[PDB]
Protein backbone atom coordinates (compact mmCIF):
# COMPACT_ATOMS: atom_id res chain seq x y z
CA UNK A 1 0.00 0.00 0.00
CA UNK A 2 1.35 3.42 -1.22
CA UNK A 3 1.06 5.62 1.96
CA UNK A 4 3.79 8.36 1.64
CA UNK A 5 2.52 11.72 0.20
CA UNK A 6 3.70 12.77 -3.32
CA UNK A 7 6.42 15.42 -2.82
CA UNK A 8 4.57 18.43 -4.41
CA UNK A 9 6.70 20.81 -2.25
CA UNK A 10 9.87 19.71 -4.15
CA UNK A 11 8.10 20.68 -7.46
CA UNK A 12 6.24 23.96 -6.66
CA UNK A 13 8.93 25.29 -4.21
CA UNK A 14 12.08 23.90 -5.98
CA UNK A 15 15.01 26.27 -5.18
CA UNK A 16 15.77 26.45 -8.98
CA UNK A 17 13.41 26.53 -12.02
CA UNK A 18 14.41 25.62 -15.62
CA UNK A 19 14.46 27.78 -18.76
CA UNK A 20 11.37 26.79 -20.83
CA UNK A 21 13.53 25.42 -23.76
CA UNK A 22 15.28 23.09 -21.21
CA UNK A 23 12.08 22.34 -19.22
CA UNK A 24 12.53 20.08 -16.17
CA UNK A 25 10.62 16.74 -15.65
CA UNK A 26 10.11 15.15 -12.22
CA UNK A 27 8.44 11.71 -12.22
CA UNK A 28 5.78 11.30 -9.49
CA UNK A 29 4.96 7.64 -8.60
CA UNK A 30 4.38 5.19 -5.70
CA UNK A 31 2.83 7.98 -3.59
CA UNK A 32 -0.54 9.46 -2.42
CA UNK A 33 -1.30 12.70 -4.41
CA UNK A 34 -2.91 15.06 -1.84
CA UNK A 35 -3.94 18.17 -3.83
CA UNK A 36 -5.48 19.98 -0.79
CA UNK A 37 -2.19 21.96 -0.41
CA UNK A 38 -2.84 23.35 -3.99
CA UNK A 39 -6.64 23.82 -3.31
CA UNK A 40 -5.85 26.20 -0.37
CA UNK A 41 -3.57 28.50 -2.52
CA UNK A 42 -5.01 31.87 -3.67
CA UNK A 43 -1.83 33.17 -5.49
CA UNK A 44 -1.89 30.84 -8.58
CA UNK A 45 -2.67 32.97 -11.73
CA UNK A 46 -4.22 29.88 -13.45
CA UNK A 47 -5.15 26.32 -12.35
CA UNK A 48 -6.89 24.36 -15.12
CA UNK A 49 -7.27 20.60 -15.73
CA UNK A 50 -7.93 18.86 -19.09
CA UNK A 51 -9.65 15.42 -19.30
CA UNK A 52 -10.40 15.42 -15.50
CA UNK A 53 -12.23 17.89 -13.22
CA UNK A 54 -10.00 19.67 -10.64
CA UNK A 55 -12.75 18.71 -8.10
CA UNK A 56 -11.90 14.98 -8.59
CA UNK A 57 -8.04 15.06 -8.30
CA UNK A 58 -8.16 13.60 -4.73
CA UNK A 59 -10.30 10.60 -5.99
CA UNK A 60 -8.34 9.51 -9.11
CA UNK A 61 -5.60 6.91 -9.75
CA UNK A 62 -3.01 7.16 -12.59
CA UNK A 63 -0.37 4.77 -13.99
CA UNK A 64 2.19 7.62 -14.06
CA UNK A 65 2.37 11.35 -13.22
CA UNK A 66 4.97 13.81 -14.61
CA UNK A 67 5.62 17.33 -13.24
CA UNK A 68 7.16 19.58 -15.95
CA UNK A 69 8.21 23.04 -14.67
CA UNK A 70 9.86 26.16 -16.15
CA UNK A 71 9.70 30.00 -16.34
CA UNK A 72 8.03 32.07 -19.14
CA UNK A 73 6.50 35.62 -19.41
CA UNK A 74 2.99 36.25 -18.01
CA UNK A 75 1.34 36.69 -21.43
CA UNK A 76 2.91 33.38 -22.71
CA UNK A 77 1.13 31.30 -19.95
CA UNK A 78 -1.98 31.06 -22.29
CA UNK A 79 0.30 28.96 -24.65
CA UNK A 80 0.64 26.17 -22.01
CA UNK A 81 -2.67 24.63 -23.12
CA UNK A 82 -3.86 22.18 -25.81
CA UNK A 83 -4.31 23.69 -29.32
CA UNK A 84 -2.13 26.84 -28.77
CA UNK A 85 0.50 28.39 -31.11
CA UNK A 86 3.31 30.96 -30.48
CA UNK A 87 7.10 30.87 -29.78
CA UNK A 88 6.51 28.80 -26.58
CA UNK A 89 3.89 26.25 -27.82
CA UNK A 90 5.74 25.84 -31.19
CA UNK A 91 9.48 25.87 -30.22
CA UNK A 92 9.82 25.32 -26.40
CA UNK A 93 7.00 23.27 -24.72
CA UNK A 94 4.04 21.67 -26.60
CA UNK A 95 0.98 20.03 -24.97
CA UNK A 96 -0.96 17.42 -26.97
CA UNK A 97 -4.49 18.25 -28.28
CA UNK A 98 -6.06 15.53 -25.98
CA UNK A 99 -3.92 16.51 -22.92
CA UNK A 100 -4.88 14.79 -19.64
CA UNK A 101 -3.53 16.79 -16.66
CA UNK A 102 -3.38 20.24 -15.02
CA UNK A 103 -1.49 23.50 -15.74
CA UNK A 104 -0.69 25.78 -12.73
CA UNK A 105 1.23 29.08 -12.96
CA UNK A 106 2.04 31.97 -10.58
CA UNK A 107 3.81 35.34 -10.85
CA UNK A 108 7.47 34.87 -9.69
CA UNK A 109 8.54 38.54 -10.11
CA UNK A 110 9.75 38.62 -6.42
CA UNK A 111 12.12 35.61 -6.97
CA UNK A 112 13.02 35.66 -10.72
CA UNK A 113 13.55 39.38 -11.57
CA UNK A 114 16.64 41.49 -10.56
CA UNK A 115 17.51 45.25 -10.57
CA UNK A 116 20.00 44.78 -13.50
CA UNK A 117 17.52 42.44 -15.26
CA UNK A 118 17.69 38.63 -14.80
CA UNK A 119 19.08 37.22 -18.12
CA UNK A 120 19.40 33.58 -16.80
CA UNK A 121 16.02 32.42 -18.31
CA UNK A 122 16.17 31.58 -22.06
CA UNK A 123 13.57 30.59 -24.73
CA UNK A 124 14.05 29.12 -28.26
CA UNK A 125 13.19 31.92 -30.77
CA UNK A 126 13.85 29.95 -34.06
CA UNK A 127 13.36 26.29 -35.06
CA UNK A 128 13.06 24.48 -38.47
CA UNK A 129 9.73 22.87 -37.39
CA UNK A 130 7.29 22.78 -34.42
CA UNK A 131 7.90 20.52 -31.38
CA UNK A 132 5.87 17.28 -31.12
CA UNK A 133 3.89 17.10 -27.84
CA UNK A 134 6.29 16.71 -24.82
CA UNK A 135 9.34 17.08 -27.16
CA UNK A 136 12.43 18.86 -25.68
CA UNK A 137 15.15 20.63 -27.74
CA UNK A 138 18.33 21.81 -25.89
CA UNK A 139 20.44 22.13 -29.11
CA UNK A 140 22.28 25.43 -29.79
CA UNK A 141 22.93 24.94 -33.56
CA UNK A 142 23.03 28.21 -35.58
CA UNK A 143 19.59 28.58 -37.27
CA UNK A 144 19.70 29.02 -41.08
CA UNK A 145 17.02 31.75 -41.64
CA UNK A 146 18.12 32.39 -45.27
CA UNK A 147 19.34 30.81 -48.54
CA UNK A 148 23.08 30.58 -47.54
CA UNK A 149 24.32 27.69 -45.31
CA UNK A 150 25.65 28.96 -41.91
CA UNK A 151 28.66 26.58 -41.36
CA UNK A 152 27.89 26.95 -37.56
CA UNK A 153 29.01 30.66 -37.61
CA UNK A 154 26.70 33.54 -36.56
CA UNK A 155 25.85 36.53 -38.81
CA UNK A 156 23.43 37.68 -41.59
CA UNK A 157 20.40 35.23 -41.60
CA UNK A 158 22.47 32.94 -39.26
CA UNK A 159 21.01 33.34 -35.73
CA UNK A 160 21.88 31.73 -32.41
CA UNK A 161 18.50 30.07 -31.68
CA UNK A 162 18.12 30.92 -27.90
CA UNK A 163 17.16 34.40 -26.54
CA UNK A 164 17.19 35.73 -22.93
CA UNK A 165 14.00 37.04 -21.18
CA UNK A 166 15.78 39.80 -19.21
CA UNK A 167 13.22 40.07 -16.35
CA UNK A 168 13.17 43.44 -14.49
CA UNK A 169 11.03 44.04 -11.38
CA UNK A 170 9.55 47.19 -13.12
CA UNK A 171 8.30 45.19 -16.23
CA UNK A 172 4.52 45.26 -16.95
CA UNK A 173 2.72 42.15 -15.52
CA UNK A 174 2.60 40.43 -18.98
CA UNK A 175 6.45 40.72 -19.16
CA UNK A 176 7.05 39.49 -15.55
CA UNK A 177 8.32 35.94 -14.99
CA UNK A 178 5.74 33.22 -14.23
CA UNK A 179 6.63 29.77 -12.89
CA UNK A 180 4.60 26.93 -14.50
CA UNK A 181 3.96 23.32 -13.36
CA UNK A 182 2.30 20.90 -15.83
CA UNK A 183 1.02 17.67 -14.22
CA UNK A 184 0.68 14.94 -16.92
CA UNK A 185 -1.62 12.02 -15.96
CA UNK A 186 -1.15 8.72 -17.82
CA UNK A 187 -3.83 5.96 -17.77
CA UNK A 188 -1.98 3.06 -19.52
CA UNK A 189 -2.50 -0.73 -19.35
CA UNK A 190 -0.28 -0.94 -16.23
CA UNK A 191 -0.70 -0.82 -12.41
CA UNK A 192 -1.74 2.56 -10.93
CA UNK A 193 1.25 4.03 -9.00
CA UNK A 194 -0.37 7.40 -7.96
CA UNK A 195 -3.76 7.70 -6.11
CA UNK A 196 -5.49 10.53 -4.16
CA UNK A 197 -6.27 10.07 -0.42
CA UNK A 198 -9.92 8.90 -1.05
CA UNK B 1 -10.59 30.87 -32.71
CA UNK B 2 -14.09 29.80 -31.46
CA UNK B 3 -16.99 32.26 -31.99
CA UNK B 4 -19.99 32.31 -29.59
CA UNK B 5 -23.44 33.91 -30.16
CA UNK B 6 -26.02 34.30 -27.32
CA UNK B 7 -29.81 34.42 -28.03
CA UNK B 8 -33.07 34.26 -25.97
CA UNK B 9 -32.50 37.48 -23.95
CA UNK B 10 -34.89 40.48 -23.70
CA UNK B 11 -37.62 41.92 -21.39
CA UNK B 12 -39.39 39.63 -18.81
CA UNK B 13 -41.60 40.31 -15.70
CA UNK B 14 -40.27 39.47 -12.16
CA UNK B 15 -41.10 35.81 -11.27
CA UNK B 16 -40.91 35.01 -15.05
CA UNK B 17 -38.57 32.65 -17.00
CA UNK B 18 -36.03 32.93 -19.85
CA UNK B 19 -33.86 30.33 -21.58
CA UNK B 20 -30.61 31.89 -22.84
CA UNK B 21 -28.81 29.83 -25.49
CA UNK B 22 -25.28 30.17 -26.85
CA UNK B 23 -24.06 28.38 -30.02
CA UNK B 24 -20.30 27.86 -30.75
CA UNK B 25 -18.41 27.46 -34.06
CA UNK B 26 -16.02 24.50 -34.43
CA UNK B 27 -16.12 20.69 -34.57
CA UNK B 28 -14.73 20.05 -30.99
CA UNK B 29 -17.52 21.68 -28.87
CA UNK B 30 -17.32 18.53 -26.59
CA UNK B 31 -13.71 19.60 -25.65
CA UNK B 32 -14.94 22.98 -24.17
CA UNK B 33 -16.04 23.85 -20.65
CA UNK B 34 -18.96 26.29 -21.29
CA UNK B 35 -19.89 29.15 -18.92
CA UNK B 36 -22.27 32.10 -18.36
CA UNK B 37 -21.18 35.40 -16.77
CA UNK B 38 -23.26 38.59 -16.43
CA UNK B 39 -22.49 42.30 -15.98
CA UNK B 40 -24.88 44.83 -14.43
CA UNK B 41 -24.19 48.55 -15.00
CA UNK B 42 -21.53 49.74 -12.47
CA UNK B 43 -20.45 46.12 -11.67
CA UNK B 44 -17.66 43.79 -12.91
CA UNK B 45 -18.38 40.51 -14.78
CA UNK B 46 -19.92 38.14 -12.19
CA UNK B 47 -19.79 34.31 -12.65
CA UNK B 48 -23.29 32.76 -13.13
CA UNK B 49 -22.75 29.09 -14.18
CA UNK B 50 -20.37 26.57 -15.84
CA UNK B 51 -20.64 22.97 -17.15
CA UNK B 52 -17.77 20.48 -17.66
CA UNK B 53 -17.26 18.32 -20.81
CA UNK B 54 -19.39 15.32 -19.62
CA UNK B 55 -22.00 17.80 -18.16
CA UNK B 56 -21.11 16.22 -14.80
CA UNK B 57 -19.59 18.89 -12.57
CA UNK B 58 -21.93 21.92 -12.98
CA UNK B 59 -21.17 25.16 -11.04
CA UNK B 60 -23.42 28.10 -10.00
CA UNK B 61 -22.89 31.57 -8.48
CA UNK B 62 -24.32 31.86 -4.93
CA UNK B 63 -27.11 34.33 -5.92
CA UNK B 64 -28.54 32.12 -8.77
CA UNK B 65 -28.16 28.69 -7.02
CA UNK B 66 -31.58 26.89 -7.12
CA UNK B 67 -33.14 29.28 -9.73
CA UNK B 68 -30.82 28.75 -12.79
CA UNK B 69 -29.92 25.47 -14.62
CA UNK B 70 -26.97 25.23 -17.08
CA UNK B 71 -27.04 22.36 -19.68
CA UNK B 72 -25.29 21.54 -23.00
CA UNK B 73 -26.32 19.77 -26.24
CA UNK B 74 -23.04 18.69 -27.94
CA UNK B 75 -24.98 17.65 -31.13
CA UNK B 76 -26.02 21.37 -31.54
CA UNK B 77 -22.79 23.05 -30.26
CA UNK B 78 -25.14 24.80 -27.73
CA UNK B 79 -25.04 25.62 -23.98
CA UNK B 80 -28.36 26.69 -22.30
CA UNK B 81 -29.15 28.77 -19.17
CA UNK B 82 -32.70 28.12 -17.82
CA UNK B 83 -33.41 31.17 -15.58
CA UNK B 84 -36.50 30.69 -13.32
CA UNK B 85 -38.10 33.05 -10.75
CA UNK B 86 -36.20 36.07 -12.15
CA UNK B 87 -35.74 39.14 -9.87
CA UNK B 88 -34.84 42.75 -10.89
CA UNK B 89 -31.24 42.13 -9.53
CA UNK B 90 -30.83 39.54 -12.41
CA UNK B 91 -31.00 42.40 -15.01
CA UNK B 92 -27.61 42.46 -16.84
CA UNK B 93 -25.71 41.67 -20.05
CA UNK B 94 -25.28 37.85 -20.07
CA UNK B 95 -22.02 36.59 -21.68
CA UNK B 96 -21.36 33.09 -23.03
CA UNK B 97 -17.76 31.89 -22.42
CA UNK B 98 -15.70 28.79 -23.37
CA UNK B 99 -12.30 27.21 -22.52
CA UNK B 100 -10.58 23.83 -23.16
CA UNK B 101 -9.71 23.73 -19.42
CA UNK B 102 -11.89 23.36 -16.30
CA UNK B 103 -10.47 25.81 -13.68
CA UNK B 104 -10.16 25.24 -9.93
CA UNK B 105 -10.88 29.05 -9.97
CA UNK B 106 -13.98 28.57 -12.24
CA UNK B 107 -15.45 32.03 -11.25
CA UNK B 108 -12.42 33.95 -12.73
CA UNK B 109 -13.10 35.59 -16.14
CA UNK B 110 -9.32 35.24 -17.00
CA UNK B 111 -9.73 31.38 -16.88
CA UNK B 112 -11.98 31.52 -20.06
CA UNK B 113 -10.25 32.31 -23.41
CA UNK B 114 -13.44 32.79 -25.57
CA UNK B 115 -16.28 35.29 -24.90
CA UNK B 116 -19.51 36.14 -26.73
CA UNK B 117 -20.47 39.86 -27.13
CA UNK B 118 -23.35 39.32 -24.60
CA UNK B 119 -27.17 39.79 -24.72
CA UNK B 120 -29.33 42.08 -22.51
CA UNK B 121 -31.76 40.47 -20.02
CA UNK B 122 -34.11 43.06 -18.39
CA UNK B 123 -36.42 42.01 -15.46
CA UNK B 124 -39.12 44.73 -14.74
CA UNK B 125 -40.74 44.96 -11.23
C1 LIG C 1 5.22 26.24 -1.21
O1 LIG C 1 5.49 27.31 -0.33
C2 LIG C 1 4.36 28.14 -0.06
C3 LIG C 1 4.84 29.29 0.78
O2 LIG C 1 6.02 29.81 0.16
C4 LIG C 1 3.30 27.33 0.67
O3 LIG C 1 2.14 28.12 0.90
C5 LIG C 1 2.88 26.14 -0.18
O4 LIG C 1 2.03 25.31 0.63
C6 LIG C 1 4.08 25.35 -0.71
N1 LIG C 1 3.57 24.53 -1.81
C7 LIG C 1 3.57 23.21 -1.77
C8 LIG C 1 2.96 22.47 -2.92
O5 LIG C 1 4.04 22.62 -0.83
Amino acid sequence: NITNLCPFGEVFNATRFASVYAWNRKRISNCVADYSVLYNSASFSTFKCYGVSPTKLNDLCFTNVYADSFVIRGDEVRQIAPGQTGKIADYNYKLPDDFTGCVIAWNSNNLDSKVGGNYNYLYRLFRKSNLKPFERDISTEIYQAGSTPCNGVEGFNCYFPLQSYGFQPTNGVGYQPYRVVVLSFELLHAPATVCGPK
Amino acid sequence: QVQLVESGGGLVQAGGSLRLACIASGRTFHSYVMAWFRQAPGKEREFVAAISWSSTPTYYGESVKGRFTISRDNAKNTVYLQMNRLKPEDTAVYFCAADRGESYYYTRPTEYEFWGQGTQVTVSS
